């Protein structure tokens, strides 16, 4: 039932983001041109800690100088998305965010890259990296409240860059 | 109540209370703000059971507020649960289930009494090898002599059995674990509580031990950085030249350092962490579980000062330094 | 058609590995007790370098230390991939390797992990980590031919390790921020 | 066919015209894969010529060797460099690796490059978004033609090279467009570094 294949153009997605504290209508087709870091942030349940999401805005930043944006999808309303942003995170909120709340309320996003369980609701953390012309690169998938990795994200990102424009050629850093 | 922790109340609050359990939380973690109202409710129920106002205290720190209690207390998670029986911070947490009856239960458990009363001599004749006992001698369990042992008792009983018995000319005797080494009996004050524990102290638990896998578990989560002895288990020498000499240097450090030697040939990776292969022992280290500081050549350890000074410089943060 | 999920139990395999130039049987039940990384490794027309099986065999240690294995898999038969085995780097070889390579011949551990496919017969590069209750606890998958990380599994197993010693708690570091201890 | 070493890298590198020298690393398939079509495209074109030395193919190992991997700022493997009479082009060899496709470059390396004109129309009609270095020669056998053909060998990317007949022998650079004038070189012609770094200069 999973539609997230490597290799293939990653599955079509829309729907209601919170940027900024505002909403805005956000397509996958959007991120067209650049690469897009997207991962799964589940507010259920399951929550336990404001971190992921934190650590990912606070070095976008880094993402940007590589062409690189990110978004976060969770099964919940763009209402509950601001209802969370607005609750400080000393009080178990995410307080201010800086990179797009994606709502997925249908579940067929959550069902089309395969990171959603049908029997409580909740969304496996799944963190999906899609090339610039749509083609899906990269499926890490884990229950982990925390969590994947700013770092290894980058690296990733950079990796398949490399692999684009330098493709028939070994590295000097491999052995 | 809930007395809320912070730098100026904290030390009073828990050296008058004769049992703190005290609350380490940060809330932007949900475990801690779902522990909370669980904690109002025991406290409460246990208030009942319970004051005179200092038998039982139930206390708290926010460590996002104060860090400096957080890390005077070693906190790496969030909640942590700790007991102080007279301001002394026992080693083991609270790990059981979180629920009103489990802390409950944890708290009339610990003002329990440790001490088993027994008949003149009646199984004095055979409890050996197995754990470690003593028992104390008195006329009456009223007696200063006798609170004094049920203080000990209350923080030494899982390292030893604790009994009391009347009859004999007041005073405590220690058994190891055997019948091949005798008593050892208490000449000490029993009103004295520091030397009476630090007696018994010495007998229960030893001041280093083996690190194995096994129960590195175990020990990791005690939540000290290690200092460690390196040696094949054929080598007793550098063993006991180290039990020795942080016995003379760093038996201040008794609970602050854990103080280990592990069978070089089972530690070859953590041996191999560092520069160092199995044939290199005796080889000495802190593991502070984020790196590990060699000590350097191994007969240094003879002068008087540089052991102590090998401690105070992970407690000063000195060099780091290479790897 | 894929079996793979997490939390559930890893779906199971068994097959002949070369261990140290020599033919063993092997089972994903062998390893109940311990953690597996278990990841694909095509030795087919997308190879291009020996560096990553390398990259894992010389650091297989730090895995022991926290109680993991590693094992390759690949659907070359066990013969090929011991000529693989004795091919030394320098002629295109993977020469000596220190973690088992595990042949699915049948193709059905490449289909259960779904990480085959079936036009070009080749395997993507999955990278998945089973727990010591046989549960499987990551899914990794692209096509790079080198680009998995041995820091990163490891600090993967580790954080699976520490979720299950300590459920209820968060651990520090975990805050505003600065690099998530 | 064969390979260098840390030392006779400059008994070779330095005498030949054109030498197309492989960096190669053998633990990657991409390097492994081309060995067959480098002697290969050789194979064809030492037999074109065969000219004694001018085109060479020849290889350099990156592993034991590999203090030329970093003299050179050698990164991917295989690089496949160019050089005339022991100098590195600020170019290599990024079009496709087959005997056709390394046949028609070293052969296109093999181009004029000078632009000899007629009746000058063309001083003028040069224009629209290039670099022309204009000689002037009297006899094309001279010491100075063929110094001026050899910087024309190296810079025949950077800029056009053009010749012609009957001045005073003077090179004579019209610049980008009709604006700037000439810059005309003054100086001397048939020794080698002051005529290069001159046109050298101008093309960059």
């Amino acid at each position: 039932l999973s539609k997230a294949k490597i290799s293939k153009p990653a599955p079509y997605w829309e729907g209601t983001a919170v940027i900024d504290g505002e909403f805005k209508e956000l397509k996958l087709t959007d991120y067209r041109g650049k690469y897009l870091v997207f991962f799964f942030y589940p507010l259920d349940f399951t929550f336990v800690s404001p971190t992921e999401i934190i650590a990912f805005g606070d070095r976008l930043e880094e993402f940007r100088s590589i062409n690189t944006e990110v978004v976060a999808c969770s099964v919940d309303s763009q209402f509950e998305h601001l209802a969370w942003i607005n609750t400080p995170r000393r009080q178990g909120g995410l307080g201010p965010i800086r990179i797009p709340l994606l709502s997925d309320l249908t579940h067929q996003i959550s069902k089309d890259y395969g990171v959603y369980l049908e029997d409580s609701g909740h969304t496996l953390r799944g963190l999906f990296i899609i090339d610039d012309k749509g083609i899906l690169r990269q499926i890490t998938l884990n229950d982990l409240p925390v969590g994947r990795s700013v770092d290894e994200t980058l690296r990733l990102v950079q990796a398949f860059q490399y692999t684009d424009k330098h493709g028939e050629v070994c590295p000097a850093g491999w052995k | 109540e809930i007395t809320s922790l912070d730098t100026e109340n904290i030390d009073e609050i828990l050296n008058n209370a004769d049992v703190a359990l005290v609350n380490f939380y940060a809330d932007w973690c949900r475990f801690s703000q779902m522990l909370h109202p669980i904690f109002e409710e025991a406290s409460d129920v246990i208030k009942e059971e319970f004051p005179n106002e200092n038998q039982v205290v139930f206390a708290r720190v926010d460590c996002d507020q104060h860090s400096d209690i957080a890390q005077r207390y070693r906190i790496s998670k969030y909640p942590t649960l700790k007991l102080f029986r007279n301001g002394m911070m026992m080693k083991r947490e609270y790990r059981g289930q979180r629920s009103v009856k489990a802390l409950a239960d944890y708290i009339r458990q610990q003002k329990s009494d440790p001490i088993q009363e027994i008949r003149d001599l009646a199984e004095i004749t055979t409890l050996d090898r197995s754990k470690r006992n003593i028992i104390g001698y008195f006329e009456q369990k009223d007696s200063d002599n006798y609170r004094v042992f049920e203080r000990v008792a209350n923080i030494l009983h899982d390292d030893c059995a604790f009994l009391s018995a009347f009859g004999d000319v007041d005073n405590i005797i220690y058994k190891p674990p055997g019948h091949s080494a005798p008593d050892m009996v208490y000449l000490g004050a029993m009103t004295n509580f520091d030397v009476t524990y630090n007696w018994i102290q010495d007998k229960c638990v030893p001041l280093v031990r083996e690190i194995t896998f096994e129960n590195g578990e175990e020990l990791t989560e005690e939540g000290l950085p290690f200092l460690i002895l390196f040696h094949m288990k054929e080598d007793t020498e550098s063993l006991e030249i180290f039990q020795n000499e942080v016995a003379r240097q760093l038996i201040s450090e008794k609970g602050t350092i854990n103080f280990l030697h592990a069978d070089c040939d089972k530690f070859r990776h953590p041996l191999l962490h560092i520069q160092k292969t199995p044939a290199d022992c005796p080889v000495i280290a802190i593991d502070s579980f984020r790196h590990m500081y060699v000590f350097g050549d191994f007969k240094d350890v003879l002068i008087p000062g540089k052991l102590k000074q090998f401690v105070f410089d992970l407690h000063s943060g000195k060099l780091h330094r290479e790897f």
